[PDB]
């Protein structure tokens, strides 16, 4: 996937990828989960954890 | 470190509200605590 700056959005500067990585954590008891209702991994709060 | 929405002159800043809504303010004596901050690293709030 292809990004760029707001000064030149015509030509791409920075790019990046996407991954189906099976993320697990065998060693985190996960203190401070913030409030999410029921949804996916998407809130500005849930980004901290 | 503490952030609340409304501030009036009677008690300074609120720290919460009850169910049947009314601004539950802070005591001058022991509120706000020196340790209450942010549990999120982001969101340095301002202008609202």
């Amino acid at each position: 996937q292809f990004f760029a700056l707001p000064s030149t959005p015509n030509e791409p500067k920075a790019v990046l990828y996407a991954e189906n990585v099976s993320i697990e954590a065998p060693d985190t008891h996960l203190v401070y989960k913030p409030d999410v209702a029921q949804g996916t991994i998407s809130s500005a709060d849930l980004l901290t954890q | 470190p503490f952030i609340g929405t409304n501030i009036n002159k009677d008690n300074g800043i609120q720290i919460g509200t009850d169910t049947t809504n009314q601004p539950i303010y802070a005591d001058k004596t022991y509120q706000p605590e020196p340790q209450v901050g942010q549990t999120q690293w982001n969101s340095e709030v301002g202008a609202a």
